[PDB]
């Protein structure tokens, strides 16, 4: 299974800094990555970075590198392997060019070539 | 290097946990459990002992009749039916942990169990067979 | 920097082939390919990864082959539900994904 | 198809039981057989359960010198000498059981269990002697 | 020819004690040890049983664990560390015997013990991986 609900689609302006949720369920949360990804409308599909709900590595594309802070909380336990976890988004110099739909979305794999690779995503949220 | 310990890699993925098996190998049958004084404790430590010795030969008594004496890791001839679970490989070896693998496989367990068995009494049969010449 | 197929179409029962490729900074043969299914602005899909392994639960008419300069996507027995926006990804074990153009289809 | 159970061919010629063998294998150490309690039935019930594994592991340990560990059906190297039983093949394993074979080659079983002793432990040397180089 | 009975070689070489192997096998699990009474003789005879079952199997577990299920000489691929002894051949299997040999490397022996036990974790993993095609 797996569920990644996301937070609300309010809008404010340039300067701002605002935070993403992304809450997980039916899925250990700290076995897998979360990954944040953008889908603005003057470009390509962007991959921001993902983040290790287990180890708190976080890795972040360099155009993204001194402008996002991603964080986790630690999970909490619902069954041998059902646990409810949140991710975290922010942007720090920001404008009105970052406007698009924002997703999460959890890594595939817990070992091997593919570990970290987005494939359960969430409904998405409207930006500014 | 790692050395997790005894059932260290509980939580770890299948294909990790597959490579520390001698660890939870050698924990079957040691442990601490020299008179044999029947008292309140000493009735007690003499059925923890017949215990474990027991459960040690069910299981090396199943690893005989499929050809896998003295095995860790044996390969059989009885393929796999997708019935039993239609996962891939990357999703389990490097998804999946023993316990939860164990938790949706426990249904055909018994199954499996009896397609080894007739493997190993008919490979066997075939062996002598082709040394009859 | 991962340039897609400008478009292209089919009908009912036949097939699509989709491409991907680029310079030496994000392709190929040291890298892996991952095909997501996107429809515009919703949850997307994980339709195959590691240049040719398809998610759980994906179609055995979807297909990926990789040469030594492009990466494919094959999409046999069209149906209604694929007219979507597909997207290619060049990845390692310890980077990100850089996602390629756009293929309507 | 057929499965005649636990000794099912135990009237059946020494070939066709030849062929059911994991029937007998399995059953000889499971059964019915979780606090040890020092009664009438518990001082029974712990004898039953040690006597059990004893038996078990005498055959396996006559199984292991003979280079047969984890075999239902092994082949030796020691010829059979025909004062042991001159008969023939055919009117042995499509005639005679294995209960009336046991009756008449009761008085041999010594001699061999000793011949295929030192055979196994010679081989075990020549393999040695080869893996030498 | 010789037959110098149960641990009869026990003042021998090595290379002499080496070759009655099956000796010592077989007498390490029957002896004398049909109701079980529970007198002072009893609960004796209990403990003797099923201490003696013990011992058995921890030994066949660490053969196992080693690859040498039902051998009384195996080989391996762990290499001889000449700190464990700078003996010669010559000068052990044709000079010492294996009381004063395990009297002098009776330090190493739980060194040696690992790296068999790991050698047989790999060498079966590796076999997996062999017939994969
Ligand atoms: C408990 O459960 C957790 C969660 O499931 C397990 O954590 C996961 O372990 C697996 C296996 O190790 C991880 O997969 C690997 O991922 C790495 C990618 O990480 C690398 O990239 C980081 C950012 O780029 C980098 O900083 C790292 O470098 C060091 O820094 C961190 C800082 O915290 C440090 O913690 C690291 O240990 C590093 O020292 C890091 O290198 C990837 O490189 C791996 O691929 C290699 O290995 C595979 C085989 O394993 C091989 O096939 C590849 O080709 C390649 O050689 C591998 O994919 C996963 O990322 C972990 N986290 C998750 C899943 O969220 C944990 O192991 C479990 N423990 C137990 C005891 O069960
Ligand atoms: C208990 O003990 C009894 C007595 O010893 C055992 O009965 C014997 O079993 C053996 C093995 O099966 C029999 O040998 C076989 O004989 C058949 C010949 O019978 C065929 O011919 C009949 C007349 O022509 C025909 O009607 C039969 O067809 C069916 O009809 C009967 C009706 O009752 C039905 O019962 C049958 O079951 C049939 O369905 C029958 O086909 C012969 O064909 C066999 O040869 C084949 O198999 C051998 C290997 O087994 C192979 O080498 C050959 O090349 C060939 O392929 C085989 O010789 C014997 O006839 C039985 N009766 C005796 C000896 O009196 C019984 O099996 C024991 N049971 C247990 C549980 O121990
Ligand atoms: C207890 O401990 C003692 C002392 O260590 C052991 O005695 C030693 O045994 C070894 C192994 O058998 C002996 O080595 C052999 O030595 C012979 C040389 O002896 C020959 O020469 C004599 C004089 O020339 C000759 O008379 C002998 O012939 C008979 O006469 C004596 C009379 O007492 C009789 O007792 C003999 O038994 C003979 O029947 C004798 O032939 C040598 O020939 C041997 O070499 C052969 O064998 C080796 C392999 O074993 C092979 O590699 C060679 O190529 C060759 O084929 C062998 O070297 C040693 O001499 C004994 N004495 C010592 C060391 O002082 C005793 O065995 C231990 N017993 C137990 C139960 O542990
Ligand atoms: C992200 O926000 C938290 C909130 O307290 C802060 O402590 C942390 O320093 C921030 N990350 C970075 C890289 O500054
Ligand atoms: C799988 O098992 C079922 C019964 O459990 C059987 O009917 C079917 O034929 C099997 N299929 C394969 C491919 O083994
Ligand atoms: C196992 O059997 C139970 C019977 O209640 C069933 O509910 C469960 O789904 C089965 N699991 C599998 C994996 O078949
Ligand atoms: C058979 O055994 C006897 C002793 O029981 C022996 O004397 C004879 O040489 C042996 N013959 C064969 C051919 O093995
Ligand atoms: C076994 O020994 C007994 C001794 O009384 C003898 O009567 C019998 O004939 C012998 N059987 C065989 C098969 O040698
Ligand atoms: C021998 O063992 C010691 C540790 O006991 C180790 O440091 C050394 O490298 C080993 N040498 C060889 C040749 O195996
Ligand atoms: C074994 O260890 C003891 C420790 O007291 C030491 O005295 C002895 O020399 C050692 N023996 C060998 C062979 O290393």
């Amino acid at each position: 299974q797996g569920q990644l609900v996301q937070s609300g689609a309010t809008t404010t302006k340039p300067g701002s800094s605002v935070k993403i949720s992304c809450k997980t369920s039916g899925y250990r949360f700290n076995f897998y990555h979360i990954n944040w990804i953008r889908q603005t409308a003057g470009r390509g599909p962007e991959w921001m970075g993902w983040i290790s709900p287990y180890s708190g590595d976080k890795n972040l594309a360099p155009a993204f590198q001194d402008r996002v802070n991603m964080t986790t909380d630690t999970e909490v336990p619902v069954t041998s392997f059902t646990s409810t976890g949140a991710a975290y988004m922010e942007i720090r110099n920001l404008t009105s060019d970052d406007t698009g739909t924002y997703f999460c979305a959890k890594g595939l794999l817990r070992d091997g070539s593919s570990t970290w690779l987005p494939y359960l995503w969430g409904q998405g949220t409207l930006l500014t | 290097a790692v050395f997790l310990g005894f059932l260290g890699a509980a939580g770890s993925t299948m294909g990790a946990a597959s490579m520390t098996l001698t660890v939870q190998a050698r924990n079957l049958l040691s442990g601490i459990v020299h008179l044999l004084k029947l008292t309140v404790w000493g009735i007690k430590q003499l059925q923890a002992r017949v215990l474990a010795v027991e459960r040690y030969l069910r299981d090396q008594q199943l690893l005989g009749i499929w050809g896998c004496s003295g095995k860790l890791i044996c390969c059989t001839n009885v393929p796999w039916n997708s019935s039993w679970s239609n996962r891939n490989l990357s999703e389990i070896w490097d998804n999946m942990t023993w316990l939860q693998w164990d938790k949706e496989i426990s249904n055909y367990t018994q199954i499996i169990y009896g397609l080894l068995e007739e493997s190993q009494n008919q490979q066997e049969k075939n062996e002598q067979d082709l040394l009859a010449l | 920097v991962l340039t897609q197929s400008a478009s292209v179409s089919g009908s009912l029962g036949q097939s699509v082939t989709i491409s991907c490729t680029g310079p030496n900074s994000v392709c190929c043969s040291h890298k892996s390919i991952s095909w997501y299914q996107w429809p515009p602005g919703r949850a997307p899909t994980l339709i195959i990864y590691e240049d040719n392994e398809r998610a759980p639960g994906i179609s055995p008419r979807f297909s990926g082959y990789k040469s030594y300069w492009s990466a494919y996507l094959t999409i046999s027995d069209l149906r209604p539900e694929d007219e979507t926006t597909y997207y290619c990804c060049s990845y390692t074990h310890n980077s990100g994904c850089v996602f390629g153009t756009g293929t309507k289809v």
